């Protein structure tokens, strides 16, 4: 999710 | 693990992240939750700069911060409210006492701070202790984790050197590293409280939470 992107 | 202890300690001061800036219940949280949504996407640079984080998998790298994001704002807003007794230096123009608060939260994380300035926490240390959170909090919940553990083990070596240079005792050192590791108790146990106050806010539908932080929440 999100977080993934942000990585 | 092949960085020296000096090189460990100027590799985290130059991820450290920078200081952001930000009264009615609902428009505190306002200027709560949308600093904590800035200052966690910030942590995610730091967290990349973290020797050892970048090793990991994008799913493990996930996990970690999933677990360990709102320990990693409350020791960072516990530091910068370090020279400001009695008060939490949310931002350079948010900074608030306790009347103004969250009470429960908010006297945890000033008895924190107060608990840092008795020990003269320095900020080499600090950055040391905010790693060993990212790295620690999630790893209870083979290859990978070994890894973590002996970067976790870099860390314990780090914040040994540090009192070593600062001239303490071998009896010291321990003491202090254990004085160190048991604070991060207690900031386990405020973040679940911002946790569980985090799902309160969600629930009531008034406060605007950011994508983000709604799947940190997901998260937990
Ligand atoms: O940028 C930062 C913003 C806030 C914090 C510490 N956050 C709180 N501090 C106090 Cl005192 N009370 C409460 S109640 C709820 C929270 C809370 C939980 C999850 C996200 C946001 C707020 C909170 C740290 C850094």
């Amino acid at each position: 999710k999100i977080l993934h992107r942000l990585l | 693990l092949s960085l020296t202890a000096d090189q460990m300690v100027s590799a985290l001061l130059d991820a450290e992240p920078p200081i952001l800036y930000s009264f009615s219940e609902a428009s505190m949280m306002g200027l709560l939750t949308n600093l904590a949504d800035r200052e966690l996407v910030h942590m995610i640079n730091w967290a990349k700069r973290v020797p050892g984080f970048v090793d990991l998998t994008l799913h493990d790298q996930v996990h970690l911060l999933e677990c360990a994001w709102l320990e990693i704002l409350m020791i960072g807003l516990v530091w910068r409210s370090m020279e400001h007794p009695g008060k939490l230096l949310f931002a350079p123009n948010l900074l608030l006492d306790r009347n103004q608060g969250m009470v429960e939260i908010f006297d945890m994380l000033l008895a924190t701070s107060s608990r840092f300035r008795m020990m003269n926490l320095q900020g080499e240390e600090f950055v040391c202790l905010k790693s060993i959170i990212l790295l620690n909090s999630g790893v209870y919940t083979l290859e990978e984790k070994d890894h973590i553990h002996r970067v976790l083990d870099k860390i314990t070596d780090t914040l040994i050197h540090l009192m070593a240079k600062a001239g303490l005792t071998l009896q010291q050192q321990h003491q202090r590293l254990a004085q160190l590791l048991l604070i991060l108790s207690h900031i386990r146990h405020m973040s679940n409280k911002g946790m569980e106050h985090l799902y309160s806010m969600k629930c009531k539908n008034v406060v605007p939470l950011s994508d983000l932080l709604l799947e940190m929440l997901d998260a937990h």
